[PDB]
């Protein structure tokens, strides 16, 4: 299962 | 033995030619499970282990949702990333995310990681404690200073230590025909005269799973890399792995040298020797 | 802008014997940026019926590929691996040996 909090940079 | 979950992002920008490429890949340990490529056909995360399939429409709905946002986020830090450098935009440029967990034998939690890079050289990492970042620069200064405001390592590290720690036990145990085997090298040695002088041994592994193997050549007991010529280990293209190992020896010595091997799957260490 | 250039390796699946259905694969690694272009020749020919995996990469970033077709192993024929990538300035041709 993937992660669903990325932010950009 | 130890297990692990990685999934790994690339994002190539198209100068002149539209929106960046990108795809992304999940492992568990070296057995690939999903993929999203932005030019497949689908437009949707799709399976590439068998033991993945059975997972409900709910999961796969989630996924292509997540693996979109990805997407968009890698497309914003392109155009981000441009400007933070000052490049043109006649050039590609690249980025890469890779993030996982690694259990131990009792499957409970060993450690976790997030790497980020940009044109193939680290751009910003979470440090091992899973609480701070590592900046590779006056501009990777800048992501770090916007990612601790937003206090982004406590929720990635909820994710290394929970989340991703539980679904790799799952898929363990889903795929566990498949995923929890240690598939013992096969190994033989071959020999190939150069002249009346010399002579090359090579010595062979095949069929092995994981990938993580160790062939490494001896001469009357003492390591011996003088010589040695050691391919990178490769895929089969089965789910086993292949690796072969070779040293010229003088015509008549072949006794004295002998090849060792150690693997997961394998008790003891192998020892082989050119026996006639 | 970091440039790595592929190390090639073109091997079969199993031990080839002549006669007897195999797959022929070609593994691309170590290189940078992503860009590659791999072929797998017979005699010399482009063989269009060959397969890729999905773009992956190791620690050091660099990423690699395996491109793989089915065939059978004859006496005559004559099997490679043609990759263009930036980093060489020209196609570089690995011959396939069966011991190798
Ligand atoms: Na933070």
């Amino acid at each position: 299962l993937l992660w669903a909090g990325p932010m950009a940079v | 033995g130890s297990h692990s979950m990685r999934y790994f992002f690339t994002s190539v920008s198209r100068p002149g030619r539209g929106e960046p490429r990108f795809i992304a890949v999940g492992y568990v340990d070296d057995t690939q499970f999903v993929r999203f490529d932005s030019d497949a056909a689908s437009q949707r995360m799709e399976p590439r282990a068998p033991w993945i399939e059975q997972e409900g429409p709910e999961y796969w709905d989630g996924e292509t949702r997540k693996v979109k946002a990805h997407s968009q986020t890698h497309r914003v830090d392109l155009g981000t990333l441009r400007g933070y450098y000052n490049q043109s935009e006649a050039g590609s440029h690249t980025v890469q995310r890779m993030y996982g967990c690694d259990v131990g034998s009792d499957w409970r939690f060993l450690r976790g990681y997030h790497q980020y890079a940009y044109d193939g050289k680290d751009y910003i990492a979470l440090k091992e404690d899973l609480r701070s970042w590592t900046a590779a620069d006056m501009a990777a200064q800048t992501t770090k200073h916007k990612w601790e405001a937003a206090h982004v390592a406590e929720q990635l590290r909820a994710y290394l230590e929970g989340t991703c720690v539980e679904w790799l036990r799952r898929y363990l145990e889903n795929g566990k025909e498949t995923l929890q085997r240690t598939d013992a090298p096969k190994t033989h040695m071959t020999h190939h005269a150069v002249s009346d002088h010399e002579a090359t041994l090579r010595c062979w592994a095949l069929s092995f799973y994981p990938a993580e193997i160790t062939l490494t050549w001896q001469r009357d007991g003492e390591d011996q890399t003088q010589d040695t010529e050691l391919v990178e280990t490769r895929p089969a293209g089965d789910g086993t792995f292949q690796k072969w190992a070779a040293v010229v020896v003088p015509s008549g010595q072949e006794q004295r040298y002998t090849c060792h091997v150690q693997h997961e799957g394998l008790p003891k260490p192998l020892t082989l020797r050119w026996e006639p | 802008m970091i440039q790595r250039t592929p190390k090639i390796q073109v091997y079969s699946r199993h031990p080839a014997e002549n006669g007897k259905s195999n797959f022929l694969n070609c593994y691309v690694s170590g290189f940078h940026p992503s860009d590659i272009e791999v072929d797998l020749l017979k005699n010399g020919e482009r063989i269009e019926k060959v397969e890729h995996s999905d773009l992956s990469f190791s620690k050091d970033w660099s990423f690699y590929l395996l491109y793989y077709t089915e065939f059978t192993p004859t006496e005559k024929d004559e099997y490679a691996c043609r990759v263009n990538h930036v980093t060489l300035s020209q196609p570089k041709i690995v011959k396939w040996d069966r011991d190798m």
